[PDB]
RNA sequence: GCCCGUCGCUAGUACCGAUUGAAUGGCUUAGUGAGGCCUCAGGAUCUGGGA
RNA sequence: GGACUUUUACUUUGAAAAAAUUAGAGUGUUCAAAGCAGGCGUAUUGCUCGAAUAUAUUAGCAUGGAAUAAUAGAAUAGGACG
RNA sequence: UAUCUGGUUGAUCCUGCCAGUAGUCAUAUGCUUGUCUCAAAGAUUAAGCCAUGCAUGUCUAAGUAUAAGCAAUUUAUACAGUGAAACUGCGAAUGGCUCAUUAAAUCAGUUAUCGUUUAUUUGAUAGUUCCUUUACUACAUGGUAUAACUGUGGUAAUUCUAGAGCUAAUACAUGCUUAAAAUCUCGACCCUUUGGAAGAGAUGUAUUUAUUAGAUAAAAAAUCAAUGUCUUCGGACUCUUUGAUGAUUCAUAAUAACUUUUCGAAUCGCAUGGCCUUGUGCUGGCGAUGGUUCAUUCAAAUUUCUGCCCUAUCAACUUUCGAUGGUAGGAUAGUGGCCUACCAUGGUUUCAACGGGUAACGGGGAAUAAGGGUUCGAUUCCGGAGAGGGAGCCUGAGAAACGGCUACCA
């Protein structure tokens, strides 16, 4: 009788299961940003996929439609916030661009590597996971 | 119990309908009072939500009014003589709404001869005054005046005895008296 | 439907509580009651002129009209004092993104204030349940007779 | 063990539907009737006991019967019932005649009398007085509120005859 | 379902209460009273969820059984008493008066009001009839029977009331151009004058509304509560005066007030 | 080269079939008909016609 | 207030509307799924932003349009206005 | 978030399916398993069966205390604290569980009650009770009969109870009361009129019946039968009052009666004050419980428009023993073939009636991501239905109730 506890899942798994290419392209990413799954890359491209979908859907309404200005502007300010989207390309046909790497680059595991503090991406992974 | 639901009972297309739910009590019916003439006997019945209907099983008086004379009296009810729903009501002298009864007259007589000072059929001061006042207003009506001779007046029960324990009516008059008289003889 | 007699029943027919004092010699015999159903519907003169009885007349009886006002086409008049209209209408199946012809018949009471024949478009009004099926009452004829008299003999 | 039930007649057992206010049955719930076995009202050899009531004494005392008396438990408590267990007139002040029952508390002999009921008192008179007074005061109230309207109405008509001679 | 329902699961609860999903499974079913179930703010909700005064529900009973809180003047104990639009909640301790009156989002706001104004309410007369002894009477949206009103007083008009005593001390008719509060629909809490009414004989009269921002909108009549003249409201309003800003207009206000 | 049918072996499915074959479920005629409710009587007892 | 109105389809806008769900704004639950919180200070007797928005169509209601597609009309004139 | 690959041939292009592939709040099972948070879970099969324990009881200053109960003290010789038992009151009709039945049924959205019932909460609401009306009615307050208890008992056995003796009320059952006034009926007398008059009865509300009023579509006149207010005695009538609705025989009120007569406080807690003619007179504070009627609020019941899966190897269906409509009635809370009586012959259907199937509760929704679709919803919210199967009923505001009863079947 208690209200429902809500949940969603947060990843999506490749259509074709043995594309040699996506595989390499995947491994390398985990290799550079110090990831452990293929899921850590699945999650992000899922994240990326819906964001684009919103974008896509917004550009179909004509310019300066309220929802477009509300939700569009919203989506951009929120992206720039965490450092994915360039200050200049800031009008959402580049939120339409936006590869996975841009998202990857902003993890506290990478930040904690990029200004030294760890030296090697994994050392960062460990220090973080170690308080 | 008796049940007034429509969920028995074929559809307009004449289809047959599954039994859906058991009988609820709020769609209940009860049995007829089938009220007769005789020394008074009424039973209350507890209806929905507190509340009472009085089921009259036996009624011998009723308060009947002579509409054109603007009065009512309480008379004995002589009997049932015509019923449009079912002849068996007449035969068994059953009182229901719309039944045609005969009553007593002699309270309506004791009023009329006292009020018009005139006597139906065939010396005070204020009275004489009052009777003189009332005239061109005393001319009764043939078919109704001719009723007092037998001492019995035709009246239509207007109440619902099995509902309220009252058996109440109105003396028959004018065009409506014609109808039922024509029936009472064109059958005799 | 009625037609004729008026006193054709076992019970004497009358309008409830519409007394006529036999003592007062009058010209109209029976005092008659009537009203207008409202909502702008004229009460036809045949209701005020007539002497028919009907306790299910919306102008001379004890019903009220409140709720759906619908119109339909008359398709049966074999019942005495009540009819059946057909209300046709189109129904939108999506998926195929078009419509199909549907209908329903609707049984409705019909005061002898109106003379209805089959084919007449009629406007009916919502009723307290009047009978087992009937929940509507004819309330204007938006028709006439469908040009029958312009179907006659020969030159 | 099954009890007799007055008036069944029969010298056998049967099973009746018993209701409230009926003998050999204590209903557990409102409007509850339980069907129960009952013994007839005619004495048979199958009886374990016979309940008996003396109505005329004989020519000798029965040991623990005639010879001994056991006192009534409770005394009168409703005002008038005290009045009539001493035959007293509405004059003799029941307050004295209410029964008194001693009882000792180790070394305290204590006393406790009923709470006499339906006794007329200063208090109940103050409440019968207030009733009547209030009925009227309201009645007066209503009238004063009534005509105070009638006016509002009358000097509206005395404005619709200043609106009809104006225009 | 054999008798009157006595419980109220959450989720089934009216949303303008702002009750939260978890932390339970039931919401305090509003008592029987002077306001419809789905348009009330039970004491338990206002004394705890709005005013943050009590923590437990248990404390709300304990706060209340001090004859502390009192609605429209009478004292009121019912934990789940149905309080509603135009009423006057009052705390003698903490010398505090409140009117119940709507937000713009659609909710009952917290609304401090003066002692002076705390002594009189407004009621939409919802019907007027003849009673026994030919005594006419009006009844108002908060279940108030008031005998002997003005003849001029007809239905949909609004009424000022002594609370302290029983009576009507002024009234306001329903005319084109009259300050109007909106109690229902997606236009609940908005306020604006009245352009005109659409008749529609036998089925929902309509009411066109124009606010002090030159925006126009309709709500079914019944949903309209007249409350004064353009300018003069016969009661103190809440901030924002029921004018409804677009999500954008608000986003810009909300982050205009941004520089600490 | 391909390939058709009868006839023969193993295994499986479904059909037909004496048994007026069998089983479960839903309605249902006719006959019998509990029990509460209503109703005509009844009067164990227990009082002022009633219970 | 009276006296009377040929029928429809379509389409626009709007009312009347349950919440959770979905889409989606706001808020850094340490992240996230979530949650509807929270955020400022004189952190010793308080200040404060919130708890949006959308979709909710078939039907019924309400309003704009009068293309497209039906319907009805005056020919034995029992036509229309006065 | 618009993708295809493998398999027929010697090779080729097709058609076309099998296979692969990915998801699933989609179940099971195998193997493996460390941390945080979150948290479904005897639906599917058998709405099969159930050992045992628990799931419904409840007291304020404020209905009832002689516990032969506890307590002492603090005025309390009627009662006074506290309080088992028990009476009384209210609740047990909510909740929770399940998805068997159910296909125009439920259910949704949308309607209707001018077609009804409604504990309670909230707001209004009651001077009328008796009697042929001076030797007079308990109202300073009228009746008993009951539990608990006491004591005698019965049965292997139960939330079994019998006989005897007590005693309470907001249980039961009775039964008084109050202003002024007007208007109606009757009318002893007197006197002739143009006619008037003491003074007598009746008039709370509710019930049942009949008769009225409840105007309004813009304005005027004569006459009959009655008969109202003021005479400058031919006459005049002059101001003359009216609620709501789209709509009514609505709200309301009036007349004549009716009733095994509805309600109109025989109740309780705190405080104790005024007021003289010192009657323990007569007054009087705060607020509880009640109480009719109306409203409101929580409801309920019926109900309008449209909308359901597969099926013609279901084409005609419906009235026996109501099928469709009319009149009357009876029954209901109330409409209504809901039932009866009389009468008629209707009602539905290829725009799919009627019948069959559903491994069918309906919705909110769920899964699958170009779109269009496809499939799923026993199951956290709403509605409905059920309590082993049927039926029947008591109590009550509300049950056709099942942790109520009665009967049959298992
Ligand atoms: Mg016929
Ligand atoms: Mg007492
Ligand atoms: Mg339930
Ligand atoms: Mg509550
Ligand atoms: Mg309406
Ligand atoms: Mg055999
Ligand atoms: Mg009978
Ligand atoms: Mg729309
Ligand atoms: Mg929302
Ligand atoms: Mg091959
Ligand atoms: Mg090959
Ligand atoms: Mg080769
Ligand atoms: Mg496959
Ligand atoms: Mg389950
Ligand atoms: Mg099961
Ligand atoms: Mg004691
Ligand atoms: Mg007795
Ligand atoms: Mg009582
Ligand atoms: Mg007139
Ligand atoms: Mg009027
Ligand atoms: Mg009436
Ligand atoms: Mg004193
Ligand atoms: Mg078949
Ligand atoms: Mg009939
Ligand atoms: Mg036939
Ligand atoms: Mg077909
Ligand atoms: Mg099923
Ligand atoms: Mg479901
Ligand atoms: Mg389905
Ligand atoms: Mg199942
Ligand atoms: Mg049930
Ligand atoms: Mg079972
Ligand atoms: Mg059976
Ligand atoms: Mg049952
Ligand atoms: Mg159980
Ligand atoms: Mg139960």
């Amino acid at each position: 009788p208690r209200a429902p506890r809500t949940y969603s899942k947060t990843y999506s798994t490749p259509k074709r299961p043995y594309e040699s290419s996506r595989l390499d392209a995947e491994l390398k990413l985990a290799g550079e940003f110090g990831l452990k799954n293929k899921k850590e890359i699945y999650r992000i491209s899922f994240q990326l996929s819906k964001i684009r979908r919103a974008a896509r859907d917004l550009l179909t309404r004509d310019e300066k439609d309220p929802k477009r200005l509300f939700e569009g502007n919203a989506l951009i300010r929120r992206l720039v916030r965490v450092g994915v989207l360039s200050e200049d390309k800031k009008k959402l046909d580049y939120v339409l661009a936006l590869k996975v790497e841009d998202f990857l680059e902003r993890r506290l595991q990478t930040q904690v590597y990029k200004l030294g503090l760890a030296k090697s991406v994994h050392h960062a992974r460990v220090l973080i996971t170690q308080r | 119990g008796i049940s007034r639901d429509s969920r028995h009972k074929r559809s307009a297309t004449g289809a047959k309908r599954a039994q859906f739910r058991k009988k609820r009590k709020f769609e209940l019916g009860r049995q007829p009072a089938n009220t007769k003439i005789g020394a008074k006997r009424i039973h209350s019945v507890r209806t929905r939500g507190g509340n009472k209907k009085y089921r009259a099983l036996r009624i011998e008086t009723g308060n009947f009014s002579w509409a054109s004379e603007g009065i009512s009296k309480k008379t004995r009810i002589a009997g049932v003589v015509y019923h449009p729903s079912n002849n068996e009501l007449v035969r068994t002298n059953t009182l229901t709404k719309a039944a045609i009864v005969q009553i007593d007259a002699t309270p309506f007589r004791q009023w009329f001869e006292a009020h018009y000072g005139q006597t139906l059929g065939k010396k005070s001061k204020n009275a004489e005054r009052k009777w003189a006042a009332r005239a061109a207003s005393a001319k009764i009506e043939s078919s109704v005046e001719s009723q007092f001779s037998a001492g019995r007046l035709y009246a239509c029960i207007s109440s619902r005895p099995g509902q309220s324990g009252r058996c109440d009516g109105y003396i028959l008059e004018g065009e409506e008296l014609a109808f039922y008289l024509r029936r009472l003889t064109a059958k005799k | 439907s009625t037609e004729l007699t008026v006193q054709s029943e076992r019970a004497f027919q009358k309008q409830p509580h519409i007394f006529n004092n036999p003592k007062v010699k009058t010209s109209k015999r029976t005092k008659r009651w009537y009203k207008n159903a409202g909502l702008g519907f004229k009460t036809p003169k045949t209701a005020i002129e007539g002497s028919y009885i009907d306790k299910k007349c919306p102008f001379t009886g004890l019903v009220s009209i409140r709720g759906k006002i619908l119109t339909g086409t008359v398709v049966s008049t074999k019942m005495h004092r009540t009819i059946v209209i057909r209300r046709a209408y189109l129904h939108y199946i999506p998926k195929y993104n078009r419509y199909e012809k549907r209908h329903k018949n609707v049984p409705v009471h019909v005061s002898p204030a109106f003379r209805v024949q089959v084919g007449d478009i009629v406007t009916v009004g919502q009723c307290r349940p009047i009978s087992k099926t009937v929940r509507f009452n004819v309330v204007k004829v938006s028709a006439a007779a469908g040009k029958a008299n312009k179907q006659f003999a020969k030159f | 063990g099954f009890p007799m039930k007055q008036g069944v007649l029969l010298p056998t057992r049967i099973k009746l539907l018993l209701t409230k206010n009926v003998s050999c049955y204590r209903p557990r719930r409102d409007g509850e009737r339980k069907r129960k076995s009952v013994r007839g009202a005619i004495v048979g050899p199958d009886l374990a006991v016979l309940a008996l009531v003396i109505v005329k004494k004989g020519e000798q005392e029965l040991e623990g019967l005639t010879d001994t008396t056991v006192p009534k438990r409770l005394g009168p408590k409703r005002a008038n019932n005290i009045r009539k267990f001493f035959g007293l007139s509405k004059e003799d002040d029941v307050r004295d005649f209410v029964i008194r029952r001693e009882v000792t508390k180790g070394e305290k002999t204590y006393t406790k009398a009923p709470k006499i009921q339906r006794l007329v008192t200063p208090q109940r008179l103050q409440r019968k007085r207030h009733q009547r007074a209030l009925k009227v005061r309201n009645a007066q109230a209503q009238r004063e509120a009534a005509a105070e309207y009638a006016q509002l109405l009358a000097k509206r008509l005395s404005e619709r005859k200043a609106e009809k001679a104006e225009i | 379902a054999r008798g009157p329902k006595k419980h109220l699961k959450r989720l089934a609860a009216p949303h303008h209460w702002l009750l939260d999903k978890l932390s339970g499974c039931y919401a305090p079913r509003p008592s029987a009273g002077p306001h419809k179930l789905r348009e009330s703010l039970p004491l338990i909700v206002f004394l705890r969820n709005r005013l943050k005064y009590a923590l437990n529900g248990r404390e709300v009973k304990a706060i209340l059984m001090q004859r502390h809180v009192k609605v429209d003047g009478k004292v009121r104990t019912d934990t789940t008493y149905p309080a509603g639009f135009m009423d006057v909640i009052t705390l003698d301790a903490t010398n505090e008066n409140f009117r119940l009156v709507y937000d713009v989002k659609g909710r009952f706001a917290v609304h401090r009001i003066t002692d002076e104004e705390a002594s009189y309410k407004l009621g939409k007369v919802k019907k007027v009839q003849l009673g026994k002894k030919g005594v006419p009477y009006v009844v108002t949206h908060d279940g108030r029977t008031i005998r002997y009103p003005d003849p001029n007083i007809k239905v949909n008009d609004t009424v000022k009331i002594d609370l302290a005593s029983g009576k009507i001390t002024d009234f306001i008719k329903f005319d084109a151009g009259k300050l109007v509060y909106v109690t229902g629909g997606r236009n609940l809490g908005r306020i604006g004058t009245i352009v005109h009414k659409e008749r529609h004989d036998g089925g929902f009269d309509l009411v066109h509304i124009k606010d002090s921002l030159d925006n126009t909108f309709v709500t079914r009549l019944n949903n309209v509560f007249v409350i004064g003249e353009q300018g003069k409201p016969y009661i103190s309003l809440p901030k924002g005066k029921g004018i409804k800003l677009s999500i954008a207009e608000e986003r810009d206000r909300r982050r205009a007030q941004q520089g600490l």
